[PDB]
């Protein structure tokens, strides 16, 4: 019975509540179909309500369930947003409890893994200032969690990318390119690459932030993994705002890049004339 | 019980 | 699946518990561990997390698989990493270490003989709830072994920190600390008394006044294991004023709670 | 202005036809909402029929448009399937025209990038036997394209993975592990990893095929890129279903 | 009325033609090329693809950016890769070259000087339609330069193969072959003559009877450039029988055809 659990989300019996929660986390896993069934049973209102709980045991598992639900499709992500989860998630980003912070960042990043509609909701909720603050954290675990969420946000449209820039993320990112920690370097380059996958305005901001000297320095690295990550980002920078020459750090991006080469031709037909005509009008 | 992990491709 | 479990009920639950062990063993037979262990000394943090991921998966198999990890010499490196200020490296090593410690007594003892407890015990005082959870998990696994393994935990000085955490206003911390203590108290009377001497009973009794049914259920299991000891142990429980609260709970509205309070008053018989 | 072009997909004037075909491709490359507008205008039946065209110029741009439509959500992918495109698509995998072959493989890969229902439709249409044979190709461009489509199929459920195994993909994948081409190596490991991300049965097939000896050898590589790829695959195998 | 739309349009020219060149130049000024060029000799196919992606992007800018790629010494390695049996490497090397050859005559001539044409001509006879497109595109961009550049192509022997492709039943190959010949025919009368000496007119006239309007447009585009030569070139066109074809096409159903045919006919006399 699924409604029994949903009912039991309002139970004052913490033992009966915790069982319905962890079981819901189990149901939320296993595909968007089970996710949708949870959504249809009307659980989200009570779920989000528990995000204000001072009971870390309940809060944790609650965030766990919301994250699973948010791992579904954009439609299923949007239901989470509609339920009103973002404002509570954003405030939890200031928590001194690293356990809660991870769960909050996990849920928030899954929401930011959807469409620009979902990404923009994250931005409109005020999540970027907190995320940027965390980039200065000496906790490598917190740092990864924050970059993961920022990366997903920077994977959207140019306006989303620009929001990230205006939030002051680039200075922290550039400083991390000097880290001797290859794991931090990967995470930082991942985020940068998504940011460099925007328009000329966005790319120029990366340059103005002093990213190139560090990227250039890494081209000499004997670490093939660093090399790929550095080249990826620099390649996006050298794209000139042309999204057919950019690739967001996601599966299928390089394959798509190759396919677009054999179809930019008719798109390159009109650039060459724009070049000749503009020159002939010197 | 409550342990999580994840990774990225391309 | 393991949760959902004349003799066919036995054999099914085997197939579940061991599902995947044959695959993990092939990886071992192929000779993957020497290289993985070699990679644990790398200063490249990206390689480290990748090697620890694979190693943990291997250590998720059966005791034979776990023992192969030990025989390959993984513990010295893992132990070294428990003192890292890199919270990312720390979580990865504790994960692998927990999986190893989730094995049999021989496996748990190897973890002990490698010198893991001192680092684990010192992390119990961490203000980082994330680290704390990971350290307790690993310690709970170690304390799930035999009396020798349990006593090693006690001799390492873990109980003082565990008793302190019982006063935590954090329910998640409380669950984690109670599970570890519940494992310590599942040993012989020598181990139960150590819990008693550490001052665990006063805090446990205080929790029996909690309106949180999940807390009660957690505290009831600890005392239950304490009440399985000898008359010296049962008595101390009575001294602390447990009987009072227990029978106050004899008629609690939660069915599962009632059986735990019942089964405890039962044990306190002699 | 959209139904006009759809009707022009049945035009006998090839220049009028090609012009409408190129703009549709451009609209479909502009997001799901633009993709749905095209579907709603009734373009799929006209596009699907152009998969029988003997005009390579038309076919390619029609494959290009369908590939973009297939880059949308699982709902928009399924419309392509329901329109009946897969049989004509799969048939093009036996083409000796590398230009047409690539475009066909991209469309299928996008289709196979949807839900397990979409992957299964690709399997039921008979796409696996062709893909497997292409793994023996000496053309590194074809090989990469075939390995991609296969990787998307192997990203589905254990049933989808098992279909790949039953088609005989593993023997070719294992041989590629010995390739000195790091680009081929990455492509093969990606596919192999997906297969190893299944149940114990699927994992055990990977073992029975002889993958471990090569994988273990790769762990000694000084190339950190190869190392990550090999560990990823090795980890999936050692997950225990 | 003029200035606003004049500048709004003028502004738009520089963005479609030079949108992004300032950023690409920053990359160059940071010193990225020497490292990038150093990697093109790697036997690691993965690193090579990653480097070539960056170069092609850098080489997709303006002549200034392209020139920097050349000054860095990128062509020798690129030309060297044109002989690789790896179809994946070849694709990547050709795309980069095509972007370099999309610049000015100085850039195109560098490509010529590096010795790229012989490999390109060789590939024109490839049974791989994927490689043929790539080689033709790079060749088309070389043949978009000055008369010296076009002659280099002709002197490299590209016309025979190009003419053979005009018989291709593949409409995509035909479009590609015609586009290259069109660029060659855009040169001087000397260049236009070589095309005629190569037998282009018989094929082109045959295509004018094609029931495919797209082919007609492409074939007409080529002949029109031939028709823009001297009198002896117009004569060969007339000797081949084009007039009768153009006279019947100025009443074609498709408007864009009759305009193309009409404009061509007016060039012949
Ligand atoms: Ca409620
Ligand atoms: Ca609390
Ligand atoms: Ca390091
Ligand atoms: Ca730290
Ligand atoms: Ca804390
Ligand atoms: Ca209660
Ligand atoms: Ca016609
Ligand atoms: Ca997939
Ligand atoms: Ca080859
Ligand atoms: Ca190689
Ligand atoms: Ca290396
Ligand atoms: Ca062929
Ligand atoms: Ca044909």
């Amino acid at each position: 019975e699924l409604p029994q659990m949903v009912q039991q989300l309002n139970s004052p019996d913490q033992q009966e509540l915790q069982s319905a929660l962890r079981k819901l986390s189990q149901i939320a896993s296993g595909g968007n179909e089970q996710i949708q069934a949870v959504i249809d049973a009307g659980a989200l209102p009570a779920l989000v309500q528990l995000l204000s709980s001072p009971n870390e045991q309940i809060l944790q598992e609650a965030l766990w369930a919301l994250s699973n639900i948010a791992s579904g499709g954009n439609e299923q992500i949007q239901a989470v947003i509609d339920a009103g989860a973002l404002p509570a998630l954003v405030q939890l980003l200031s928590s001194p409890n690293e356990q809660i912070l991870q769960e909050a960042l996990w849920a928030l990043s899954n929401i930011a893994s959807g469409g620009n509609e979902q990404i923009q909701a994250v931005i409109d909720a005020g999540a970027l200032p907190a995320l940027v603050q965390l980039l200065s954290s000496p906790n490598e675990q917190i740092l990864q969690e924050a970059l993961w969420a920022l990366s997903n946000i920077a994977s959207g449209g140019n306006e989303q990318i620009q929001a990230v820039i205006d939030a002051g993320a680039l200075p922290a990112l550039v400083q991390l390119l000097s880290s001797p920690n290859e794991q931090i370097l990967q995470e930082a380059l991942w985020a940068l690459s998504n940011i460099a996958s925007g328009g000329n305005e966005q790319i120029q901001a990366v340059i103005d932030a002093g990213a190139l000297p560090a990227l250039v320095q890494l081209l000499s690295s004997p670490n093939e993994q660093i090399l790929q990550e550095a080249l990826w980002a620099l390649s996006n920078i050298a794209s000139g705002g042309n999204e057919q020459k950019q690739a967001v750090k996601e599966a299928g991006a390089l394959e798509k890049l190759e396919q677009l080469q054999s179809h930019e031709n008719e798109k390159i037909q009109k650039e060459a004339q724009e070049a000749l005509e503009k020159l002939q009008s010197h | 019980r409550r342990r999580r992990r994840r990774r990225r491709r391309r």
